[PDB]
């Protein structure tokens, strides 16, 4: 049916 | 913690739905962990060795909206609640821990780094117990060693009356085992 979508991110360091 | 994290929301609700139906996401991708969503629910996905891994109970069968249309699951291991897609270009991948530490750090949906004490292959107890709501929505989030390397992805919790006392995760070794099944 639908796809998974990237609505954000978590940056590391 | 020796590790820090911060979050950035890149899409809203309407654009999200839209992209879900087209399967085409041209937005630039950054970072090691992605905040991910279907219509109904939301959770994290972690990149390790070029693959984005998340939980099967959040994404089941589904493809991942990518810059050239939808991306098929490369890996689907229902037994371990694990799926994986090839990392969209831009996604910075983490690498597996080789040091064997027991001093872990779970990175959550709100960018909390929380200490976890390694107990088994797929298990670790929280040093400070949190509420469950503090953790809900972080499945597919990473467990990191002190040097910021990946040891597993967050799968589930063990808890009582709404307070989380320990975490279950897919060990990074099972991800390479799944990748060892052509
Ligand atoms: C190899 O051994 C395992 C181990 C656990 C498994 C398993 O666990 C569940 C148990 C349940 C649970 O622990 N409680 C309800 C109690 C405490 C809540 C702890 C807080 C956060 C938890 C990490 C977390 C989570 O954030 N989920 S989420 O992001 O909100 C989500 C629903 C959008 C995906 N996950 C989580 O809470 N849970 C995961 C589920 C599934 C599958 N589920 C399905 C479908 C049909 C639902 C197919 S297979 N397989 C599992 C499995 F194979
Ligand atoms: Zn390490």
């Amino acid at each position: 049916k639908g796809s998974v979508v990237i609505v954000g991110r978590i940056i590391l360091s | 913690a020796p590790i820090t994290a911060y979050s950035q929301q890149t899409r809203g609700l309407l654009g999200c739905i839209i992209t879900s139906l087209t399967g085409r996401d041209r937005n630039q991708v950054e970072g090691e962990v992605q905040v991910v969503s279907t219509a109904t629910q939301s959770f994290l996905a972690t990149c390790v060795n070029g693959v984005c891994w998340t939980v099967y109970h959040g994404a089941g069968s589904k493809t991942l909206a990518g810059p050239k249309g939808p991306i098929t699951q490369m890996y689907t291991n229902v037994d371990q609640d694990l799926v994986g897609w090839q990392a969209p270009p831009g996604a910075r991948s983490l690498t597996p821990c080789t040091c064997g530490s027991s001093d872990l750090y779970l990175v959550t949906r709100h960018a909390d780094v929380i200490p976890v004490r390694r107990r088994g292959d797929s298990r670790g107890s929280l040093l400070s117990p949190r509420p469950v709501s503090y953790l809900k929505g972080s499945s597919g989030g990473p467990l990191l060693c002190p040097s910021g390397h990946a040891v597993g992805i967050f799968r589930a919790a063990v808890c009582t009356r709404g307070v989380a006392k320990a975490v279950d995760f897919v060990p990074v070794e099972s991800m390479e085992t799944t990748m060892r099944a052509s």
